[PDB]
């Protein structure tokens, strides 16, 4: 009824927040990638000078 | 050829940031 | 009443959690400039060298 | 009665997310720190240079 | 100036944060 | 000893992203 819809309502949202917050872990992990082909490629820089 | 893993690397990027935009956007209808 | 303001309390919380994962975005974002930014200097450097 | 349960599954799910989005934030301020670590190195090799 | 403009980078990456703990104290609360 | 640190810094990020995936592990079975 109305209290099924409210409930309904909050769970697809949970559902939604979850959706996002698992989005964004890819999206750091893809920092965290980059970040350390960074590190690496400043390093023989580093090195070579 | 990391040229074409960091073009790998910018494509994900890009989907990851367009799938978050698109459920940020459901998100607000609710 | 108490079920309202139950619902209430739950909606409110759900807002702020969207709140922090819209903030959190723009971080990340900021992250993803930099990091395109540091691969860029890298790369002129790298080519000098 | 099964009203609490579902207000109580909920709310368990609520901290869930919160917890997520707060150890995110830690991984995103590990990235900013990592970004600022790596532009003062490309720098000093810039300036070397 | 890439000086000027990561120092903007910079304030922005730490109005985020402010921001960001901020909401994350008012979610404790609740 | 910048080596040690960015070592630190690894397992910093590898235990948070540990726990992250714990914590959407349990928010599956909800």
């Amino acid at each position: 009824a109305d209290i099924g819809s409210e409930f309904s309502g909050i769970v697809q949202q949970q559902n939604n927040l979850l959706r996002a917050i698992e989005a964004q872990q890819h999206l750091l992990q893809l920092t965290v990638w980059g970040i350390k082909q960074l590190q690496a490629r400043i390093l023989a820089v580093e090195r070579y000078l | 050829w990391n040229e074409m893993t960091w073009m790998e690397w910018e494509r994900e990027i890009e989907n990851y940031t367009k799938l978050i935009y698109k459920i940020l956007e459901e998100s607000q209808e609710q």
